[PDB]
RNA sequence: GUAAGGUCCGGUGGAGCCGCCGGUAUCGCGGAUCCUGCCGGGAGUAGCAGCGUAGUCGGGUGAGAAUCCCGACCGCCGGAGGGGCCAGGGUUCCACGGCAAUGGUCGUCAGCCGUGGGUUAGUCGGUCCUAACCCCGCCCGUAACUCGGCGCGGGGGAAAG
RNA sequence: CUAAGCCGCCCGGUGGAUGGCUCGGCUCGGGGCGCCGACGAAGGGCGUGGCAAGCUGCGAUAAGCCCCGGCGAGGCGCAGGCAGCCGUCGAACCGGGGAUUCCCGAAUGGGACCUCCCGCGGCUUAUGCCGCACUCCGGGGUUUAUCCCCGGAGGGGGAACGCGGGGAAUUGAAACAUCUUAGUACCCGCAGGAAAAGAAAGCAAAAGCGAUGCCGUGAGUAGGGGCGACCGAAAACGGCAGAGGGCAAACUGAACCCCGGGCCGACGAGGUUCGGGGGAUGUGGGGUUGUAGGGCCCCCGUAUGAGACCCUCGCGGGUGAAGCCGAAGUCCGCUGGAACGCGGCGCCGGAGAGGGUGAUAGCCCCGUAGGCGUAAGCCCGCAGGGUCUCGGGGGACCCUGAGUACCGUCGGUUGGAUAUCCGGCGGGAAGCUGGGAGGCAUCGGCUCCCAACCCUAAAUACGUCCCGAGACCGAUAGCGAACUAGUACCGUGAGGGAAAGCUGAAAAGCACCCCGGGAGGGGGGUGAAAAGAGCCUGAAACCGGGCGGCG
């Protein structure tokens, strides 16, 4: 880029600045950082390093803290969580939640455990942003709610995946950015029976 | 029949030709001979030709000037053809 | 049809520069309740003697029959939605088949009879 | 100049026939928005490439 | 004129259809150069049209005929 | 607000935009006789002389005439500023309709613009012959070739011979 | 009531910044597809539209012609006009297959100062077709002339990648010659969708491994170096992917191969036969290896059985072009030119990805979540018909690659250092009772191997191109080109190479009146708003008028 042109530098006693000019006219400048067209003088490269790297066992450590954080109450208050209708937290539920594969299903059982009010809050939250990302198609920046963590699935993924702002992971895939977003900790989070005897074996 | 006529020539200069010399005024294809359009001509219009002149115009088109012999009229032939 | 690119530059490019066959689908417009009961199916491509009943723009509530349709831009006139010229003469609105209702179908058409019994 | 190849003479008839001016017609249908095109040339400033 | 009615004509016919077509177009060439009123501008390209679809059908005549004989 | 700046009020505009936290970057403009674009004083100024100092009077056209057209008179070149015709130019050729721009001023005029037309060969020239010279095939050299080359066979080579 | 002039505010002109927008760029893990040509390629010239200049597409059948299939009412490119035409006998459009396909161009029957011309033979009534370049291969004829006839090859192109050769300097060493730059720029030759390599005369020694290629690491280490500046590996180990075969000779001796025809078979596989061309200077059979392997000879047994592969007269299945289905509000009130907005009332959701629609829309439309179909081609299988392959012990006989390995010297190259590899010159063996390697040479021991012949998929390199994505750019940025861009233009030439995006929701693009030679001006209309085409916003510089201050 910028690099394509030919020149040849008017030199020294014309009345002009030492430029490299094109040869064919108007013999405009070229070829330089700060000539119109030309290169630029430190655009990005390919090259360079972006992937960071994380201890194996810190980044247990920071699993362990964010599962620790979930459930508790001032922190997933804090966060924006509407947690008035919770039973309590950390919030378990029974394996029935796991064979449930249809979102009208889900949203009344969600509406009976108290976190329909905040996946209305997510939607609610949800909207188009602002700057260039429209363009290059994130044109809605939406938002977090809670998130269902089961031991296996049998259909629950399916019956909950379309509610706005809830994700729906297996225990042995979970990571640190399901369970604090944005590097902010204390998101709610729904359980399961098996979720949480898996999560006694591993001790995290 | 063939392809070495494409349009007859209508400018004032050809009506002139047809009603004083004779002639007739074609815009023919470029490859064609004067033998080509001179057997054109007679097997078309089913007419006698007499002589053929060529050229080829700043627009690269060739024309050709045919004039036929006494025993036939250029202005019937440019009355079937529509030329008036 | 797929457009599987959840990327606006693409799903534009594919707007704008579909071929007409594909363009022939993007003028499909809802159904009236009576109709949708009637052949179980939920909207279909505008004709020309189609019923129409308009619901948004200057002229929302307005019936008449389709007059013009123009895949390139994806438009339609319809009878009675005019403007007046300043000679004093009646133009066609054009309107987006998106914003109109089908309440009667002119269905002389088997091809299009096919249609309707491959969605039903 | 007097004398010519044909085929120098079928190009520069062909020249001759590129230059000429946009159809109003045209111009109309582009709705002003096509009103010249690149190969207008006037013979005693922009010569011919041969 | 359709494909099917020009298969149903022998290739002599379709050659003096080719001929007369092509003097019309010559005519009609001529008349376009000299008048104004073009009550039909697309006679040209009808007789174009026409005379294409006839050199193809006869071409698929003469091949399929060869390729029967042999 | 010491500040880099932020925020409010009043106009225009018609579709996106921001506070806080944590990350990322082609992240902050007066210079580099910096680059691109636009616009100033010089200036309604220089130039429109020098080598051939050229127009005037009536009439016409046209909204408009020093500059276009006709007549007369006065002039200039007159071994070319006259006549014919190459190379080069490539439609500048002809008629009609025009003056937004071009023409060192003006313009009804034009090598300008728009619309139509114009180049007719047995005898004129190319085409034929060969000159200086060039190319191809075989052959030899080269790591190799689209490179260098003697000798044979073939072909080209003059629009003023 | 001061003339010119200065600063400040308002309005106007000039200009095109800023803001918002984007059918274009750039980058990328993974996925797909990768050669075209004498059956005449790529690049180019010229033509082709009713009105047609540029671009795009097509070729005298010239923005097109025909057939099968998909879509289902409009269509006639960028490109908003007049006129007309095509389509329900299914158009336009899309995927497949055909027809036409001017001239030059490897350009080829012979020539090019002009992409146009001149030739020679058979057929044809004639129109008009078929043959004729050079350098070769396999045949025939004769004239023995490389002269004629039949069949078949090479030629040119391709962005990057590949293979084989030739090969600099600026620059660094703070100068410079060994060195570095560098086996780099560039040049010549030669292939493909990949190429090259590839199966041990190898790697290593307490043990041992077992073709090649690629990555991590070994490692800035062994080692090279005016031992200066600097240059610089392999083995082992962990991974991806895995695959191994054929000749020459010993022996046999026409049991053989190719072209054309016939017959049996199914039209195929296979079998058989005739003519021609090759072949005893060896076609075919066998045989491919290291304390050895193989031929031949001898002895025991085996084959009855068990493989493997070839073909599809036939059948079944999978995959496979266009493509088809796919849920939910256009429900009341308000602002509004127009609801996608605000408040209320609802629904679907395996679908709350994304886009359009007169504002910001899960439910208006496309689509997504999830499913379906498909000719040819490809893949697998059934069934029938064929071909082909298969064991051990002993020997005293035979075979196993020559100007080759290797030695001396010279040049290049290398980390290769007395111990890398290639080449020239001069010498040059053994050859199975044999030979080679183990980092200076030679001797002995030990270990590991059998060169001087050939082939080899997958793991890899690249992206002209195609799907998909983005903490990349947002019109002086991003590719040079968001657009009639390698276009216009500059140079004899090699070659160099721009600027240029935005009306509005709908043209509703100002009907009529007065003035003017005209351009246009003033009224009056359109529009929510002139946003008036010199069209989204309209900054600054600069200029004109009014206003306030000085004068």
């Amino acid at each position: 880029a910028g690099k394509r042109r030919v020149t040849e530098n008017i030199g020294k006693g014309h009345s002009m600045a030492r430029v490299e000019r094109l040869k064919t006219p108007p013999r405009y400048a070229a070829f330089v950082p700060f000539a119109r067209g030309g290169r630029r003088t430190h655009p990005p490269k390919v090259e360079k390093i972006i992937w960071e790297d994380i201890n194996k066992k810190e980044k247990r450590l920071a699993l362990m803290s964010a599962i620790a954080a979930t459930a508790n109450y001032d922190l997933v208050r804090a966060r924006g969580h509407i947690i008035d209708n919770v039973p309590q937290l950390p919030l378990i539920v029974v394996d029935d939640l796991q064979k449930v594969q249809k979102t009208r299903e889900t949203r009344e059982i969600f509406k009976k455990l108290g976190i329909w009010d905040d996946i209305v809050r997510a939607k609610e939250k949800s909207g188009v942003r602002a700057g260039k990302g429209k363009m290059r198609g994130r044109r809605y920046k939406k938002a977090k709610g809670p998130l269902i963590v089961v031991g296996k699935n049998e259909g629950i993924v399916l019956g909950a995946r379309n509610h706005p702002g809830v994700d729906v992971v297996v225990v042995d895939n979970l990571g640190v950015e399901h369970l604090a977003p944005g590097t902010h900790p204390g998101r709610l989070t729904v359980w399961t029976v098996s979720a949480i005897e898996r999560l006694r074996e591993l001790y995290g | 029949p063939y392809k070495v006529i494409i349009r007859p020539v209508v400018t004032e200069k050809a009506i002139s030709l047809i009603e004083k010399e004779n002639k007739l005024t074609f815009i023919v294809d470029r490859r064609a001979t004067k033998q080509d359009i001179k057997r054109a001509v007679e097997e078309i219009f089913n007419v006698k030709v007499e002589k053929v002149n060529t050229l080829i115009t700043p627009r690269g088109e060739k024309k050709a000037y045919v004039k036929l012999k006494p025993e036939y009229s250029a202005s019937e032939v440019a009355a079937r053809l529509g030329l008036f | 049809m797929k457009i599987s690119s959840k990327q606006p530059r693409k799903q534009r490019k594919f707007l704008y520069n579909a071929p007409l066959h594909v363009r022939q689908k993007l003028m499909s417009a809802p159904l009236s309740r009576e109709l949708r009961e009637k052949y179980k199916v939920r909207n279909l491509p505008v004709r020309v003697g189609d019923k129409v009943r308009i619901m948004r723009g200057d002229y929302k509530g307005h019936e008449g029959k389709v007059v013009e349709v123009d895949l390139k831009r994806y438009r339609i006139y319809v009878e009675g939605a005019t403007l007046r010229k300043t000679n004093g003469t009646e133009v066609f609105y054009p309107i987006h088949p998106s914003n109109v209702m089908i309440i009667e179908l002119n269905l002389e058409d088997e091809k299009r009879k096919k249609i309707i019994e491959r969605r039903a | 100049a007097r004398n010519k190849p044909l085929a120098k003479k079928l190009r520069l008839a062909k020249a001759l026939k590129q230059n000429r001016r946009v159809p109003v017609w045209v111009i109309v249908k582009t709705n002003r928005r096509v009103l010249t095109h690149p190969k207008r040339r006037y013979w005693r400033r922009t010569k011919l490439k041969e | 004129m359709k494909p099917s009615e020009i298969r149903e004509m022998s290739i002599e016919e379709i050659d003096a259809k080719i001929r007369e077509l092509r003097l019309q177009l010559a005519k009609e060439r001529g008349l376009l150069t000299m008048g104004t009123s073009l009550e039909n501008p697309m006679v040209i390209r009808n007789l174009r049209r026409d005379i294409a679809r006839l050199l193809t059908i006869k071409k698929e005549k003469l091949r399929e005929r060869e390729k029967g004989k042999v």
